[PDB]
């Protein structure tokens, strides 16, 4: 199914298994370095991204020291680092907008599992420029260069907000609305894992 | 969208920053405060370190990688191997330059190796204006058009980016701008370059290096440039009377 999909849940005790396999999962985890609803360290390294996916890419958001957890967990997680996706934040003027440096800049890890096939490697740069929208977005070009990578694939998405819904894409966060889901595997072994439409234990 | 304007025309979306209070007195106390500038010839992968004294404020580490000649190579092998932490001083900062493949998780494993906890990333993001076209590493995913530059701090004004062109194939030179961040930090006017070259010789430094054809470097005459009252100078003050 094609369009935006979401499923409101807690990601901790959601059953991803239901949800198959994934050529691109991305994730921009509200780490634990609170003004949202934070994850621990543990919490983090127990998340069943290795059911996700069997061959394909992650696209991991980090910043201050999830740097190097989000190392850790994406290695944890079954995945190399093969890339790193910087994006340079911007005005309208097209300037540039850690207490040793004024930070002009995100980080995202690209991670590689098993023997993705029939992408297209090359055809971005791992630099981003764009201008800042809400705090705490992505930019959206991210999704762009995403979909140049893999077009057509199954795409899912963690930790997201409403505005990160699109379509190929499945966004999984506990700010949406409900549970919209359009792909028929997906209704039916949801249907099956929970038969009311309850995320629990 | 730069990215697709990018996959449109081969200019990177760098190409298009623009900009890419004036207390420009910092400038002149850090320079009225810099030691003569030294610099030794020395193969380090054959040179005992510890002959290096005193400990240092900042180590700048710059060793060639064998990404840097895509048209001696170290590898992170090596690079890992090296005993940084015997001449580090106790509170101290790096400044290692890691490339940008393996060396952005090896660097990381060596900044921990050597004692070190990783508190900034500074990227050199690279223009190419003048040439919209390059070959990848196997593994990439997409075009490297950055180097990394992660610091390191163990112990108790500038933003994290640099932007120039990209320089010409086969030139491994790193920006000056990279020295400008760190003498404006003030950390102290122990400042060693490791894998520094002719090119890089500058004052307030030592430079050490394979390639270097000349040198100075004495470390009784340089201890002296440290001894009271100047020792504990961060290199951004008067130099005492
Ligand atoms: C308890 N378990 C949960 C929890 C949960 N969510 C919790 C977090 C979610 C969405 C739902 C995202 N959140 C958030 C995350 C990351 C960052 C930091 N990145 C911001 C973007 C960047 C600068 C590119 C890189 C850094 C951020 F600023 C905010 C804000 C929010 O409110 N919600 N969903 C399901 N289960």
């Amino acid at each position: 199914l094609f369009p935006p999909q979401w499923i409101c849940c807690d990601i901790r005790y959601l059953d991803v298994s239901i949800l198959g396999k994934f050529a691109v999962v991305m994730a921009d985890p509200p780490w634990d370095i609170l003004p949202y609803g934070t994850l621990t360290d543990d919490e983090m390294r127990r998340l069943n991204i290795p059911v996700l996916q069997d061959d394909g890419f992650l696209f991991l958001w980090v910043t201050g020291r999830a740097m190097e957890l989000g190392r850790e967990c994406l290695n944890l997680w079954g995945y190399e680092r093969v890339d790193e996706i910087i994006w340079v934040k911007t005005n309208q003027l097209q300037r540039i907008i850690g207490h040793w440096l004024n930070h002009g800049k995100e980080h995202c890890l690209v991670g590689v599992k098993g023997n993705p096939q029939g992408f297209n490697q090359g055809l971005d740069c791992d630099v981003i420029v764009a201008e800042v929208r809400s705090t705490s977005h992505k930019p959206d070009e991210i999704y762009g260069m995403i979909e140049r990578l893999s077009p057509g694939t199954r795409k899912i998405e963690l930790f997201g907000r409403p505005h990160n819904v699109q379509p190929n894409w499945i966004t999984l966060g506990n700010q949406l609305d409900g549970i919209h889901l359009l792909d028929p595997d997906v209704v039916a072994r949801f249907k099956q894992r929970y038969p009311d439409g309850i995320i629990s234990k | 969208d730069y990215c697709q304007h990018f996959v449109d025309t081969g200019h990177r979306p760098q190409n298009f920053i623009r900009d890419v209070e004036l207390i420009r007195l910092k400038d002149e106390l850090i320079a009225k405060s810099n030691t003569p500038p030294m610099y030794l010839q020395a193969d380090i992968e054959a040179f005992d370190i510890r002959e290096l004294t005193p400990k240092f404020d900042v180590i700048l580490l710059e060793p060639p990688l064998e990404e840097y000649y895509r048209e001696k190579c170290w590898t992170w092998d090596d690079i890992m191997k090296l005993e940084i932490d015997e001449i580090a001083a106790p509170r101290s900062f790096i400044f290692l330059w890691c490339g940008s493949g393996e060396g952005l998780d090896l660097g990381r494993v060596c900044l921990r190796k050597w004692g070190y906890r990783r508190c900034e990333d500074i990227c050199w993001i690279k223009t190419n204006k003048n040439n919209p076209t390059k070959t990848l590493d196997p593994k990439a995913v997409f075009q490297r058009t950055k180097e990394h530059c992660l610091m390191g701090i163990k112990g108790t004004v500038d933003i994290d980016l640099i932007i120039t062109e990209e320089p010409e194939i086969g030139n491994i030179e790193k920006p000056v701008e990279i020295f400008h961040i760190i003498e404006h930090f003030c950390l102290g006017r122990r400042r060693l370059h490791l894998f520094g070259r002719d090119s890089t010789i500058r004052p307030g430094w030592l430079t050490v290096g394979p390639t270097l054809t000349n040198s100075n470097y004495n470390a009784e005459t340089y201890a002296s440039y440290f001894s009271a009252p100047n020792s504990y100078l961060t290199g951004c003050t008067e130099e005492i009377e």
